[PDB]
């Protein structure tokens, strides 16, 4: 059990200096954002919190240890410091989970990768795409195998800049600009068009 | 004064300055002891009085207390979704308005090619269009060897023949 | 490193203090990151604008700047490179411990 | 279609301004500084904006001109030391009967 | 009958109920007037347990009070809870979005103790909300109903487990007291016992007997007979009462260093005193019941008692050695067995009371430990009762309580019968609950003890199957939480009218017989065996003497909204659950008929649902009116009801209330005044009367689709109101501020023509899907302005226009007329909350004829869509030319086991029909049973048929029988129930009868309109530039990993890609493809994702090198 991660250690030329940590990322702000809700109201992406806790942590440690301090009280420091990095790479692994307003757990790094909310399943392997609709469907008895229904407004609104395209095309607004509000406004002109 | 001066400049995820959060505690120890001994929480003119500042800067302390949410609670009554699944990104790019404007200037490009070539280099260079830079007049002379009240003129004859109503006709559609 | 597509070997490894300091475009020292009244990123904090580049398009921090004829060049007074908004998606910090 | 506030008074047509019913005459850009006032009044400027929009573009110069033009308003206007041209450091200038 | 408005209908019951149905909002008007301690509950409490009649909020002042300082000579004592007049009427709170609540008053007593003062301030303690008499609470104007929850009663639970090794029987018990600390006492898989502490998996029975203060020789008295423990108490290893209580302490509480002292009160702080432990007031009832230790003391002293620990001990033994009868000295014997915790006697119900109750406990201790600490640093002498007291943390707790918990949520309105059913239904979610991925198959199930209590019908379907439940129609909640149902008492085959009360576990003495028995008249029956319930759910047949206890009545297992289905004992339990589910999402329609079937439940429901208006006082009616009326009393003073038109609902349906009475009319008390949205003449009414043909026609009803006629569009059968409301906050930025005007930049005039000067729609003016709605102008603020609008500008002359035209445009997919302006200002001098200085809300209302797409079904079941609204011309039709109304599919009724629609359709066209049975040479055979005033009938009479007393088959088959014709003379219908019916397309007669008549048909809130989407290109999501998700935004259908599966079955690469790439995330991608099909050029290739190299980001950032390798 031991060889099989030492004899992978030993045949790569990775040194495992890097397996312990001296300096941390920061992830790119905007994977970070503070989006300002309407109304005034902020809000952050929660990684913004332990960064912060993080920094806070560092720079105190700075301080005690540049200022002269009881071993006691610069040992406890460094404590924190390591309890706020684990939190931040993965929150809840060790001891009770940090949470802030509400009783909840934050998130970490390794928490967006885990499970049906992870980045991989959610965000990777599936995704929400363009052109495209939900209704409710009906018997089409009167429909071939190839056919199939498809209501006037869904087609409308799924062929839109086909249709812009082909009006203009026909001439039915000089410009595209006007083509917006030609068929935003359902003039009966964009029927035959769309067909 | 340690453990407070902390609080004051560190414990906020907006940072306050310490004069600020200062005069927004005692704004929050005045309404919440104020409001036992009237019963009612009181409207800020009242407040304003103890502050002895005007009620539009206790409105402007109290808009700055609030403090930013969290992009990861579900809001949902049931746990299926987050907050930030509903948030649209401002700054992407709408994808139709760009497209207009590239069509925009095709027009553009092609209304000022009636206009003479002279005119339409003052123009272009006039507000910027080749480059980011609108040039004063004093440039457009002496890229063209000629006195700025000339260019004046140019510019005249410009947008005098601009408001020929086959150009502002084709050109006031597109907004 | 390009992104056009040409992809034959996509390589993972322990990360050494080296590389993390060679992707980072600076050094966080401040747990700030907007002012209360301006809405404006501040200087070395968690949104720095010098280090993970501008937020406006062609724009440094000091306004000094406001034009696409400037690229590239970094402002003399604020420290803001002129570029697109895109590397403040692309570029990443790192926190020195002590 | 004359724009009114609290006291001043303005004409478009032929390009003059009553403060309370007395005459005056005023300088050009500060003539156009005023209107830009009045047609948002009830709304801050902000310098940037006016030096953008009342302002050419292509102005290379300083800032210091924009609070040099706002003192000649309120010298000829709001000669009191409480102004209806009210100021706020670094957001602009702004035009509010004082409350 | 027995109501004064109720209309005649006549029903089939066999017998007559003993008492009537209770007032069905009890299970919370009770519970809130126990909190609140109202006359109303003291009278009630004055005969049922007035040896403590303690209201809630007097029941934690007591609790609280006397609090006490470090020392002892300050003193603090709360006393006399007493409240005032509504701040507002519900009405008025309503319309204005406050809470309705009334002013909290506590008579404080501070009293110090060293020289003795007595203050008496009355403090304000807040704005307590109140429950209204329909039992919704209002908060910030919306209805919010608080849910019941069931838990597991606080208490001992002995549990017998199998080692699967040597097939030993082991045995448990789980002290779960509410507030404390978990003990657990079982046998390992040794013959030693397991004792574990606060999840230590150490410590046996010796260590802690003897630290109990015991010594051995104790121990052995008591235990001589349990070779278990005799056997552990041999190899104790550990001999003295310090050393079991220092060792305790090191395996308890480590760290910290022990001494003489630390366990010894550790022990007692842990489970003897009530500051850390303390069992709630039915823990302690349920602990002296189940160990038999006091049955006739007053309960108190809530802690836990030395004698619990050896009675449950001796128990845990007893059982192990398996004995079945326990006595502890000093106690009545009780039985030996294990606990099942599924049983409805180990199941309270945490009421509205309860847990309103539980949060003002813990807001109390919150501000009591606030007093205790100013309670100290303040100086003596100087002390007024106004200053320890900070009420912030009580109303913090209420208002977090009642927001944002589970336990509390919106009140569903689409129909009167949704808002009954919202109140006394039963979840099992919440705090101190289990969550759904918590809930394994026991919970779920329908153990026998739920019969009577609750019903096992009304569920919902989702993935809250079981969880979520209703209570029955007969049901009551005891004082103590628990659920307790009445049933008549039977003695030597004699049933007397007295009516007793029973809980869960009191039906296990006793034994209960058939709802529906051969009573003859004097309570013998006439065969001994009867069906019977025995204790452990076990049916089996016993002699009419031994039995004692006989049910109410029929219909007690089941509940409200699911004792509206006719014919109910035909239909599988799967269907009569889903109908019992589509029935509460019934939407008003706007005449509501009255079903020409049904059961008594109706009235009653609509009665006690509060929507309609019952005339509390008699008297005659002065006048009448559609906006109000307003009664003359029987003594000078009159009454005025104010009526509600158009009301918007929570679910967007009309609320309108039509009055029923005349001009000059005597009224009773107690008698129906108007309608409400789904009710006429006082009953219930969810839906229409409706032609019914079983046929299947040419696959337009296939699976379960339905075809109606346009003549239900053109005579507006099927139609209803939808009211929508939207709002416009106009709050305060550095912009300056939003006005309310119509100075919108660059807008046309016939968009405009239907909008008034002062920045709103006039009253009455149609709109659909982008008009303007409320004009907000907003200072646009300054960005690059485009060269080209530079130019443009001196084309037209037109003006900078500086403000951004931050209007109200009317989303997609929605139309209709505007109702009214509800405008609030601060210039109006509103509560409108900080920085928001105008607040406008306009309604917007449609008329929602029926259309295909639209989901329709009966009471048994039977669901779908509108396959086709075909014209009146291609339908079947009888030889009267009537044309039918509805088709269904005959496919669906044998394969669902829902055989009791056609039953419901027989005994429908029987009714509208009407019928004569000629009992003039003697009664027919069939008919004997059948009651009076049955056998004659007018044409489209009203019947009754309770679920399970109800008409027979052969009652039926007589009906049909004798089908008098409507003006001509044809019996359409023959024997068999069968009709001929002519097609309308061919005009042939179609070879086969098909059977018609009149089923109950109700439309569904899921009308296509709501449920149609589409999106071109729409917004992105801040993180990944994927689109997002809900009619709300654009939206964008999601495209799952199992569609990508099937995506790669097929082998359709490039589809798959462009629908990852273009469609979804490459921004660059996304304009490109749009520059492509507006530029009718060749779409290009597809790029690098963005979210993929979001997730390469990510990887960086947590300290992973991760480096993509060209070669
Ligand atoms: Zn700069």
């Amino acid at each position: 059990k031991r060889l099989k991660v030492v004899a992978a250690f030993q045949q790569s030329g990775n040194s495992p200096m890097g397996m312990v940590l001296d300096a941390v990322p920061v992830i790119p702000p905007e994977l970070r954002p503070m989006v300002q809700l309407d109304g005034g109201r902020f809000a952050t992406s929660d990684l913004n919190d332990l960064y912060r806790r993080v920094i806070n942590r560092n720079n105190r440690l700075k301080r005690l240890i540049d200022l002269g301090a009881p071993e006691i009280i610069v040992n406890n420091e460094k404590r924190m410091l390591q309890e706020s990095v684990d939190a931040l790479f993965d929150n809840g692994r060790r001891g009770r989970p940090v949470t802030g307003p509400g009783n909840r757990p934050l998130k970490s790094l390794s928490d967006l990768l885990k499970g049906k909310q992870g980045r991989f399943r959610q965000n990777l392997l599936g995704k929400r795409v363009d052109y495209s609709g939900r209704s409710v469907i009906v018997v089409g008895p009167q429909l071939k195998l190839h056919q199939c229904g498809l209501p006037k407004l869904m087609a409308l609104e799924l062929f839109k800049p086909f249709v812009m395209k082909r009006l203009v095309d026909l001439n039915h607004a000089q410009n595209i600009k006007s083509a917006k509000r030609m068929v935003e406004r359902q003039r009966p002109q964009v029927w035959d068009v769309l067909e | 004064q340690a453990i407070t001066r902390a609080m004051a400049d560190q414990a906020r995820t907006i940072r306050i300055p310490v004069h600020m959060v200062e005069v927004i505690n005692k704004l929050g120890r005045i309404q919440r002891e104020l409001l036992q001994d009237l019963g009612r929480e009181p409207t800020p003119e009242e407040l304003a009085k103890e502050m002895d500042i005007t009620p539009e800067k206790v409105l402007e302390i109290q808009q700055y207390a609030r403090e930013p949410i969290s992009l990861d609670q579900t809001i949902g009554d049931e746990g299926d979704s987050q907050l930030g699944d509903f948030i649209e990104d401002s700054e992407a790019v709408v994808a139709v308005d760009a497209v207009s404007f590239t069509l925009l200037q095709d027009q553009l490009q092609s209304v000022l090619d009636t206009l003479s070539e002279r005119e339409a280099g003052v123009v272009r260079l006039r507000f910027g269009l080749t480059d980011g830079q609108p040039r004063t007049l004093d440039e457009i002379g002496q890229v063209y060897g000629v006195t700025r009240e000339r260019i004046r003129q140019i510019e005249s004859k410009t947008m005098s023949k601009l408001r020929h109503p086959s150009r502002s006709q084709v050109l006031r559609d597109y907004l | 490193m390009l992104d056009v597509n040409f992809f034959d070997e996509l390589r993972i490894g322990l990360a050494t203090a080296e590389d993390i300091r060679q992707w980072s475009y600076g050094e966080v020292k401040k747990p700030e990151t907007i002012n209360y009244r301006t809405l404006k990123p501040e200087k070395d904090g968690l949104f720095c604008e010098k280090i993970f580049g501008p937020t406006r398009d062609w724009e440094c921090y000091c306004g000094k700047y406001k034009r696409v004829r400037f690229k590239g060049i970094i402002c003399e007074r604020c420290g803001v490179e002129v570029t697109r908004a895109k590397v403040r998606r692309e570029r990443m910090g790192h926190i020195e411990l002590a | 279609v004359r724009l009114t506030f609290a006291d001043i008074e303005l004409d478009e047509e032929t390009h003059e301004v009553w403060k309370a019913g007395q005459p005056v005459s005023l300088s050009p850009t500060e003539f156009t500084l005023l209107r830009y006032f009045v047609i948002n009044a009830g709304t801050v400027l902000s310098k940037p904006k006016i030096l953008d929009h009342v302002w050419r573009y292509d102005f290379g110069g300083d800032v210091n001109v924009v609070e040099s033009y706002v003192s000649y308003l309120r010298r000829k206007i709001d000669t009191g030391e409480k102004r209806l041209l009210h100021t706020l450091r670094g957001v602009g200038y702004v035009l509010r009967e004082p409350r | 009958n027995s109501v004064p408005g109720a209309p005649n209908r006549v029903s089939f019951a066999k017998l007559r109920e003993p008492l009537e149905v209770p007032g069905l909002l009890d299970v919370q008007t009770d519970s809130f007037e126990w909190l609140i301690g109202s006359p109303r509950w003291r009278e009630s409490a004055a005969e049922r347990g007035d040896v403590n009649p303690v209201g809630g909020l007097e029941e934690v002042l007591y609790e609280l009070s006397p609090i006490e300082d470090f020392s002892g000579s300050m003193s603090l004592s709360f006393s006399d809870p007493r409240f005032d007049d509504v701040k507002a009427p519900v009405d008025e709170c309503k319309d204005k979005d406050m809470t309705y609540a009334a002013p909290l008053f506590v008579t404080a007593e501070f009293i110090n103790n060293n020289t003795g003062e007595i203050k008496s301030q009355t403090v304000f303690m807040g704005d307590f909300p109140m429950m209204t008499e329909k039992g919704t609470f209002i908060i910030n104007g919306t209805e919010r109903v608080v849910v019941s929850q069931l838990v597991r009663s606080p208490g001992v639970y002995f549990d017998e487990t199998i080692d699967k090794s040597t097939d030993k029987t082991l045995h448990s018990v789980k002290v779960i007291p509410s507030r404390g600390a978990w003990l657990e006492f079982d046998v390992d898989k040794r013959d030693t016992v397991g004792v574990r502490i606060d999840r230590k998996r150490r410590q046996p029975v010796t260590v802690l007997l003897k630290a109990l203060g015991w010594t051995s020789e104790q121990i052995v008295e008591r235990f001589g007979f349990s070779e278990i423990m005799r056997s552990t108490l041999e190899k104790d290893n550990t001999v003295g009462t310090d050393e079991a209580l220092l060792d305790i302490y090191r395996k308890l509480r480590p760290g910290e260093p022990p001494t003489k002292e630390s366990a010894q009160t550790l022990l007692e702080n842990l489970f003897f005193k009530e500051k850390r432990y303390d069992l709630a007031r039915v823990g302690r009832y349920k602990v002296n019941k189940k160990l038999g230790l006091h049955v006739g003391e007053p309960i108190t002293s809530s802690t836990l008692t030395e004698e619990d620990v050896v009675a449950t001990i001796e128990y845990l033994v007893r059982l192990h050695e398996g004995q079945t009868t326990m006595t502890v000295p000093g106690g009545v014997e009780v039985p030996v067995e294990t606990d099942d915790i599924d049983h409805f006697g180990n199941r309270r119900l945490r009421t509205v009371g309860e847990l309103i109750q539980n949060q003002i406990r813990v807001g109390m201790s919150r501000m009591e430990r606030v007093v205790r600490e100013r309670m100290t640093t303040q100086d003596v002498e100087a002390i007024t009762p106004q200053t320890l007291i900070n009420i912030r943390p009580v109303v913090a707790a209420i208002k977090e309580f009642f927001g944002t918990s589970q336990l509390s949520q919106f009140m569903d309105q689409n129909n009167p019968l949704s808002g009954l059913t919202h109140k006394r239904r039963l979840s099992a979610l919440g705090p101190g609950g289990l969550s759904r991925e918590r809930a394994g198959l026991e919970v779920r199930d329908v153990h026998p003890s739920h019969y009577g209590r609750m019903c096992p019908i009304e569920t919902p379907e989702g993935p809250n199957i079981g969880l979520i439940g209703s209570l029955s129609v007969y049901a009551r909640v005891n004082p103590f939480g628990f659920i307790e149902t009445p049933y008549r008492k039977v003695v030597d085959g004699v049933v007397s009218d007295e009516i007793v009360y029973l809980t869960a576990d009191e039906e296990d003495r006793h034994v209960v017989a058939q709802a529906n028995s051969p009573i003859d008249a004097d309570g013998r029956f006439v065969e001994p065996r009867v069906l019977v319930r025995r204790k452990a759910g076990e049916v089996e047949y016993v002699p009419s003497s031994e039995v004692d206890y006989m049910d109410v009545s029929p219909r007690q297992m089941v509940s409200v909204a699911t004792a509206m289905i006719p014919f109910l004992e035909h239909d599988d339990a799967n269907r009569a659950l889903m109908g019992a589910n589509m029935q509460r999402q019934a939407v008003p329609l706007v005449r509501s008929e009255a079903p020409l079937v049904g059961t008594g439940m109706e009235l009653r429901a609509a009665i006690d649902a509060g929507d309609v208006v019952v005339a509390e006082e008699s008297g005659v009616i002065e006048e009448v009116s559609a906006d109000y009326i307003t009664v003359m009393h029987d003594n000078g003073t009159r009454r005025t009801y104010r009526m509600r038109k158009f009301a918007r609902s929570n679910h967007g349906t009309c609320a309108n209330q039509c009055p029923i009475v005349d001009a000059g009319d005597r009224v009773e008390a107690g008698q129906v005044i108007a309608d409400g949205p789904c009710t006429d003449d006082g009953e219930m009414a969810l839906g229409k009367n409706l032609l019914v043909a079983i046929m299947p026609w040419e696959g337009h009803n296939y699976e379960d689709a339905i075809i109606l006629s346009n003549r239900l569009v053109e005579e507006d059968v099927l139609t209803s109101i939808h009211i929508e409301e939207h709002e416009i906050d106009a709050r305060d930025t550095k912009l300056g501020a939003e006005e309310i005007t119509r100075d919108i930049p660059n807008i046309s005039d016939e968009v405009l023509a239907d909008l008034d000067e002062r920045g709103i729609v006039r009253i009455g003016a149609e709109v659909r899907d982008g008009d303007i709605l409320v004009g907000k102008v907003t200072p646009k603020g300054e960005t690059e302005l485009t060269p080209e609008e530079r130019l443009l500008r001196a084309i037209f002359g037109e003006k900078a226009r500086e403000v951004r035209d931050t209007s109200l445009k009317v989303p997609h997919g929605e139309s209709g007329k505007v109702i009214g302006i509800r405008v609030f200002s601060r210039e109006d001098e509103d509560e409108l909350p900080a920085g928001v200085n105008e607040l406008v809300r306009v309604y917007v209302a449609q008329k929602r004829k029926i259309s295909d797409g639209d989901k329709l079904a009966g009471r048994h079941g039977n669901k779908g869509v509108i396959g086709k609204i075909l014209p009146v011309e291609d339908m079947p039709f009888l030889a009267d030319g009537t044309p039918v109304d509805i088709i269904l599919n005959t496919h669906g009724v044998p394969r669902r086991m829902n055989i009791g629609q056609i039953l419901e359709t027989h005994l429908g066209w029987c009714a509208h029909s009407g019928w004569k049975v000629d009992a003039a040479k003697g009664v027919p055979d069939w008919a004997a049973r059948l009651p009076d005033e049955l056998l004659e009938a007018q044409p489209n009479a009203i019947v009754s048929t309770p679920v399970f007393d109800g008409a027979q088959e052969a009652e039926l088959q007589g009906l049909l029988s004798c089908t008098l014709p409507n003006r001509d003379g044809d019996v359409l219908v023959d024997a068999d129930g069968k009709a001929m019916l002519f097609d309308g397309r061919s005009g042939e007669p179609f070879p086969y009868p098909v059977t018609v008549g009149y089923m109950y048909i109700m439309k569904l809130h899921h009308l296509v309109d709501d449920k149609i989407h589409a999106r071109s290109t729409g917004p992105y999501s801040m993180i990944t530039q994927q689109p997002l998700g809900g009619k709300a935004q654009f939206g964008g259908q999601r495209f799952g990993e199992m569609e990508c599966w099937a995506m790669q079955a097929y082998g359709a690469a490039y589809t798959l890609q462009e629908l990852l790439t273009i469609k979804s995330d490459d921004t660059v991608g996304r304009v490109k493809v749009y520059e492509a099909i507006v530029k009718g050029e060749n779409i290009p290739e597809p790029g690098i994702p963005e979210s993929f190299k979001v997730l390469l980001k990510e990887l960086q950032s947590l300290c992973l090198n991760v480096e993509v390798l060209s070669s």
